[PDB]
């Protein structure tokens, strides 16, 4: 409709191309579109090259080598859509060019040798691994360098740190203990560090020189006059204590990793590892912990300048201080493209030992690449990555936002280089850095809180994963246009100022300026200014921005809102929030779930099944509209035509919407008319009331597609076929299986009703008890081929609409070990609202429903029209989410006022600005009423009668005014449809945007009187016909114990679980109605006793007179 | 006794000198004491400040004593957070914390084997009364904590469920070792009818009569 937009501060730059974290990172890794001679390292390049001038045991003598020149990219053996219906990893053959010179010479270049399937990325940002899509996330680990920091199990003393890039070098910790020494920990080893000082060329007087006199800890590191000896000798007490099993003087074969070259040790090419270990250390370092092959021995570089800041740190002077290990300038981020490349130093790993063992057994002449390599270690190790690592996540496709939200994520967890599930109270916390880099209100409720999180809008990661956030530069009192994307360590020395701050034309306006430095918040002088942020959006996460009046919400009950907004599920007649923040539209575009046009032209063909255009003489594309396809949660998103069949376009604008979108704008839920107040405890504590009205308009309805599958195997008792032929099934049944075993599309589904027949032989045995009482519930005794067909699991169901078929042998269809032929039926459902369903506001007021009330109840306004949802107040106080209340006001405004507004981050409208339209709405609204001929009645005045005694209204003013006065006060009089009398207190009313969440009772809710008894443990599990099987824990019992619940306890530990006797016994018992239980002796007791003897020890049983039992009678 | 502090900004300590024995009571160079320079006392008490060790106390002051501290102590935090709760509760807990005692000068079992109070007295008030002689078989003040606690509980079935069952059974099995099934976790591991409430020993062995069906049961008794 007609949109007004509040606040200025013009975004010097829209927001990053979002999906940049996965695409812009993955393209600058797999450079297949840039001449092969070029390519400036990293990714596959630096991976093939770190491990390619790959020699052969014995240096110089017998030939055999194998090197690199350039790598060839593959071409999709399949397309996006097929590789998905057919269960493929949408990988892409990857060839490499090898050539190995011998000792006698030979330039044999074997033309491209297949190394393994490397999966190509998608326009999206996700991949196609074995079917569905996953989100190779972006973790964040400790950025390389050296900091030291204090000692943990020994207060007062200090430990040193030497962290090079991970999976490319050992962990090194120089902790100084009580023995006086300064031991060296490396790959789980704690030996006297004096043994590594002499190896790098240090005597018995230069270890006392550069670092004694001050700190008499050097006289603990000293007297060991049995190891303060020779150079190639302090190499065998190091190679006979670092690596046992081999005492040769080849202690420069292993002592050759942890130092020179870059085989292991090294912290980036001289960046974080050097540029940092230079400013804080003893200045001057190139790229590895010291250096080997220089002229003969080892000429130390970084095992002494850091040993000159750790002991002058355990006494010391100024400049020598601890480092903060959770600072971002001190923290890194492993992007996508590199995480696969690191599974290439691992894919090219178990491959550099699959050749160096192949040149020992095989003739050294008969050898040419493509005959030395098997190429299984890059497929099994680079397929292992997109199929198992805790980081390769499913992908929340609830709505489109979450989709993206996911991507933006930041994890600490990880395969090895990461954080376990039992630490982190110095990291989890939000840090004076994050400002503009890592949002502080996106993390999850509990369990994980902290470790995980979403990026801060504008902020970009760069070079060696340093987060960089946008700032605007000034000319000390004036104001530039230039904008400064910069790292954190580049921010701790600038006196930055809020954008919130008043700026005339293009500079500084006033002398009382609020600014921050490093992290401390102070007020500054107008020209004592360095920079100034681009805006506040720059500060909050992606979705944490969609918040309308965040300016007025607690910090806690807020994230809830940014969150939850994720567990948001789409609906049909969706609609974008009355009060927005701009981006609102953009989100929909960067998500890609909405369809746009590259070049401007004009549409020709237009229907639900497609959209053909005729761009400006640029041909005539024709992109189809994914109709009703399933998510991963189930959801069910489908794009929708939103254009006409004749009109010049706008250079690529909504070529049609997506799932929960409305003409380009994000429509999470549906702004509706709310009434804040208490009803007969019908919203109590945190509940909410609804008016049948919405069901009428069918306002809050969700579409959902459940995916059912089946597998037929190859057996000894015979192969598992699948035909529309299965015994005893009465035709009225099969009735809808034209497909010869499959259900036809467009069929109405029920439970138990057939979905996919599937006959397997089995048997060879005879039924008996505990299933021949049931049984005839599953047989009539029998057949030579059994039913075992699919059938609809209890409750679910809906109307079909999609069937898929395979069979071990299709072109790309690959079935596991033992399986043959697959099938997947797709049936969906409408869902409207159901008492109890979950829903909430962005303002963190999560609230389900308990009473859908008729449009006859539903406190209505004076002009007939009733509210919708009653949002009791109580749920607002203890939490501090005013703003939501602020949305309601703007609501009523936007109602009569006919519009939408955008109250961006800390830039939204204002009480004085809102009262304005609010009255602007009243003047209108009421002009409507007096115009009709009326003008307030007894009911109303009576309110205003007390409205004044209450002082909300200004006394001594016509009834009419006490209304406006009040109206503008965001409330008004409300009539309780049930009793003509209105409420006796003005009521805050308005249009509140809400939503429907992932959870919907429909999927919860169960109950089992009896049913599926497991056979393993001997108890209720699974559920073929009838369903469920509730659990029961200790707590339960203890309390049960709490009450003298004797039996209630025992009957809760027997005939309702293991003790097979009972459950049947009992089960029967009611069928006739008797006392029912009284079980002999609980199963388990016997079991155990027997699991006992089934391991020696009689385990007898006596009474009060101590006598033989008879615990088993059989 | 009496006291006197000594030195300032070098080697800190204090001294608890009654009449004769001047116990050298040190301080790490960073202590916030509170019993000035002179003061006056009585056995086992908060001198420095900080805390109050369980064991160390007890030993030289008795079992109850600790108890008192225990609960209360505990309570102190609880109270400091809005916690309300009858003390009794906390007490009950404590109780077992005492349950065990070590041994010296025995009259029957090993010369140490940790042990239950009652067991000590139905045997230390029974080897001087009806079966006079042998030796009283005294004990001492012993402190366990939930943890350490349960573990030594005589019962095994329950005894299992913790640490490494092996051990428990192992030893156990060897000597006869019985249980009696007196407890909850006990009778439950097996799924009995809990020795509680309805499953107690005072309100379950009751047979109900119906006024008229007490005189058809009074003519089949005098036959």
């Amino acid at each position: 409709m007609e949109i007004k937009r509040f606040g200025r501060i013009r975004e010097v730059i829209p927001l990053p191309p979002l999906t940049e974290i996965q695409v812009e990172s993955y393209k600058k890794a797999l450079q297949a579109d840039v001449p092969p001679e070029k390519r400036e390292n990293v990714g596959i390049q630096a991976a093939f090259k770190e491990t390619f001038p790959i020699e052969e045991g014995d240096k110089g003598k017998g030939g055999l080598v194998l090197d690199f020149l350039e790598y060839r990219i593959g071409d999709p053996p399949f397309s996006q859509d097929e590789c998905r219906e057919k269960d493929l990893t949408y990988q892409a053959p990857l060839y490499a060019r090898l050539q190995l010179i011998h000792k006698d010479t030979g330039l044999i270049k074997e033309d491209e040798v297949f190394l393994g399937h490397l999966p190509l990325m998608t326009e999206d940002g996700s991949f196609i691994i074995n079917g569905a899509d996953r989100v190779i996330v972006s973790q964040i680990h400790r950025s390389p360098g050296v900091y030291f920091t204090p000692d943990p199990a020994r207060p007062g003393r200090y430990i040193a740190s030497i962290i090079p890039l991970p999976k490319r070098g050992p962990w090194i910790d120089l902790e100084v203990e009580a023995s006086g020494v300064v031991t060296m920990k490396v790959n789980k080893r704690k030996f006297p560090l004096v043994l590594l000082l002499r190896v790098l060329g240090y005597d018995q007087e230069t270890l006392v020189r550069e670092l004694s006199a001050y700190g008499d800890l050097v006289q603990g590191l000293l007297d060991e006059a049995v190891l303060a000896m020779r150079p190639e000798e302090a190499m065998v007490r190091l190679f006979t204590l670092l690596r046992p099993g081999d005492p040769p003087k080849k202690d420069k074969a292993l002592a050759y990793l942890f130092g020179l070259l870059a085989d292991p040790k090294r912290y980036d090419l001289g960046e974080a590892g050097r540029y940092k270990a230079e400013e804080k250390l003893g200045v001057g370092l190139s790229g590895r912990t010291l250096v080997r092959f220089e002229d003969g021995e080892f000429k130390d570089e970084v095992f002494l300048p850091t040993l000159r800041y750790l002991f002058a740190l355990t006494a010391g002077v100024p400049g020598h201080e601890v480092d903060d290990i959770d600072h971002l300038g001190n923290r890194r981020i492993r992007t996508v493209g590199e995480l696969m490349a690191d599974q290439f130093r691992v894919g090219l790993a178990r491959l550099a030992r699959g050749v160096r063992e192949r040149m020992v057994m095989g003739s050294p002449d008969t050898l040419t690449p493509a005959k030395l390599v098997n190429s299984r270690p890059l497929e099994a190790a680079l397929r292992e990555f997109f199929s198992r690592s805790q980081l390769s996540q499913f992908k929340d496709e609830t709505n489109p936002l979450s989709s993206l939200r996911h991507k933006r994520r930041i994890s600490a967890l990880g395969p090895g280089g990461l954080t376990r599930e039992r630490a982190g109270f110095d990291v989890r916390d939000v840090h004076r850095t994050h400002y503009g880099r890592i949002c502080p209100v996106e993390t999850p409720e509990g369990a994980n809180i902290g470790l995980i999180t979403s990026l801060a809008a504008y902020a970009r990661v760069d070079a060696l994963g340093f987060i960089r956030t946008p700032y605007r530069r000034v000319k000390n009192g004036v104001v530039t246009e230039e904008v400064v994307y910069m790292t954190a360590s580049e921010e701790d020395r600038y006196t930055i100022a809020q954008a919130n701050t008043p700026l005339e034309g293009d500079r500084i306006a006033t002398d009382r300026v609020v600014a921050r430095r490093r992290g401390e918040p102070v007020i500054v002088a107008p020209e004592e200014v360095e920079f100034m942020d681009v805006s506040p959006k720059q500060v909050f996460s992606l979705n944490t921005n969609l918040i309308p009046f965040l300016e007025h919400d607690d910090a806690n009950r807020a994230l809830m809102g940014s969150n939850m907004q994720t567990q948001a599920v789409p609906l049909i007649r969706a609609q974008a929030p009355v009060v927005m923040t701009g981006l609102e539209e953009r989100v929909v575009r960067d998500s890609l779930a909405a369809l746009y046009a590259e070049e401007d032209g004009e549409v020709v063909k237009v229907d639900g099944t497609r959209i053909a255009v005729r761009y400006e003489d640029g041909r005539l594309v024709e992109h189809p509209l994914r109709r009703y396809a399933r998510s991963n949660q189930g959801t069910a998103f489908d794009q929708r035509p939103r254009v006409r069949v004749g009109q010049r376009v706008k250079k690529g604008d909504l070529l049609a919407d997506g799932p929960a979108s409305e003409e380009g704008f994000l429509a999470l839920g549906q702004n509706v008319l709310v009434a804040i107040m208490p009803f007969d405890g019908y919203n109590f504590e945190d509940a909410i009331v609804i008016s049948e009205e919405l069901l009428k308009r069918d306002f809050y309805t969700s579409i959902h597609i459940e995916r059912y599958e089946i597998e037929a195997r190859d057996t000894k008792l015979g192969p598992e076929r699948i035909t529309r032929d299965i015994p005893h099934l009465s035709e009225a049944a099969l009735r809808d299986l034209d497909e010869e075993g499959i259900v036809r599309i467009g069929a109405e589904v029920k439970p138990g009703d057939i979905l996919v027949g599937r006959t397997s032989f089995k048997g060879e045995q005879e039924p008996s008890p505990e299933e021949r009482l049931l049984r005839s519930i599953f047989g009539e005794k029998a057949r030579d081929v059994k039913d075992t067909s699919l059938r609809v699991p209890p409750g679910e169901g809906g109307i079909v609409v999609g069937r898929l078929r395979l069979r071990r042998g299709d072109p790309g269809v690959e079935l596991k070990p033992g399986v043959r032929e697959v099938v997947r039926v797709f049936v969906a459902q409408k869902r409207k609202l159901q008492v109890g369903d979950k829903l909430a506001n962005r303002h963190g007021n999560k609230g389900v429903v308990a009473k859908i009330l008729p449009v006859e109840d539903m406190p209505h306004l004076p002009d007939g029209t009733p509210v919708d949802v009653i949002l009791n107040p109580l749920g607002v106080p203890s939490r501090m989410n005013l703003g939501q209340i602020l949305e309601t006001h703007l609501g009523l405004a936007g109602y009569f006022l006919g519009q939408r507004y955008i109250s961006p981050v800390f830039d939204g409208a204002t009480e004085p600005e809102i009262k304005e339209l609010l009255a602007e709405a009243f003047n209108l609204y009421f002009g409507k009423r007096q115009g009709e001929g009326f003008g307030v009645d007894k009911r109303e005045k009576e309110v205003l009668a007390r409205a004044e005694k209450l002082g909300l209204v200004s006394p001594g003013k016509s009834p009419e005014e006490q209304l406006k006065e009040l109206f503008d006060l965001g409330k008004v009089v409300l009539y309780d449809g049930r009793t003509g009398e209105p409420f006796e207190g003005p009521i805050v009313v308005g249009q509140m945007f809400i939503m429907k969440l992932y959870h919907m009772v429909e999927d919860k809710m169960h109950a089992r009187s009896t049913g599926p008894y497991s056979l393993i443990t001997q108890q209720p599990l699974g559920g073929k016909a009838q369903f469920g099987g509730q659990r029961f824990g200790e707590m339960e019992v203890w309390a049960l114990e709490a009450y003298g619940a004797a039996h209630t306890l025992q009957e809760m530990l027997t005939i309702k679980s293991d003790d097979i006797e009972g459950r049947n016994a009992a089960y029967q018992a009611i069928i006739k109605g008797e006392d029912v239980p009284e079980p002999s002796v609980p199963e388990s007791f016997r079991v155990l006793v027997k699991e006992l003897q089934a391991l020696a020890l009689d385990v007898q049983t006596l009474d009060e007179k101590d006598n033989p039992v008879d615990i088993f009678e059989g | 006794g009496v006291v006197r502090i000594e030195e300032g900004e070098d080697r800190l300590s204090v001294f608890v000198e009654s009449e004769g024995f001047s116990k050298e009571y040190k301080l790490p160079k960073d202590a916030r004491l509170l019993v000035k320079d002179g003061d006056y006392v009585e056995a086992g008490q908060p001198l420095t400040r900080g805390a109050i060790d369980p064991h160390q106390l007890l030993e030289a002051k008795g079992p109850e004593a600790v108890e008192r501290y225990l609960v209360d102590e505990i309570q102190k935090v609880y109270r400091a957070q809005g916690v309300k709760l009858h003390d009794k509760h906390i007490e009950i807990v404590v109780r077992q914390m005492l349950k065990y005692v070590e041994v010296t000068d025995p009259g029957d079992s090993r010369l140490l084997e940790g042990q239950v109070l009652e067991k000590w007295d139905v045997e230390a008030l029974n080897e001087r009364l009806i079966a006079e002689g042998k030796v009283p078989v005294a004990w001492k003040p012993l402190l366990m904590g939930v943890t350490k606690s349960a573990l030594s509980t005589k019962s095994w079935l329950s005894a299992a469920s913790f640490q490494n069952t092996t051990h428990v059974l192992t030893e156990a099995a060897i000597a006869g070792k019985k249980d009696e099934l007196i407890g909850l976790k006990e009778n439950v591991i097996l799924g009995r009818l809990i020795p509680a409430g309805t499953g107690s020993d005072f309100v379950r062995f009751t047979q109900v009569v119906d006024q008229r069906t007490l005189k058809a049961i009074e003519e089949a008794r005098k036959e």
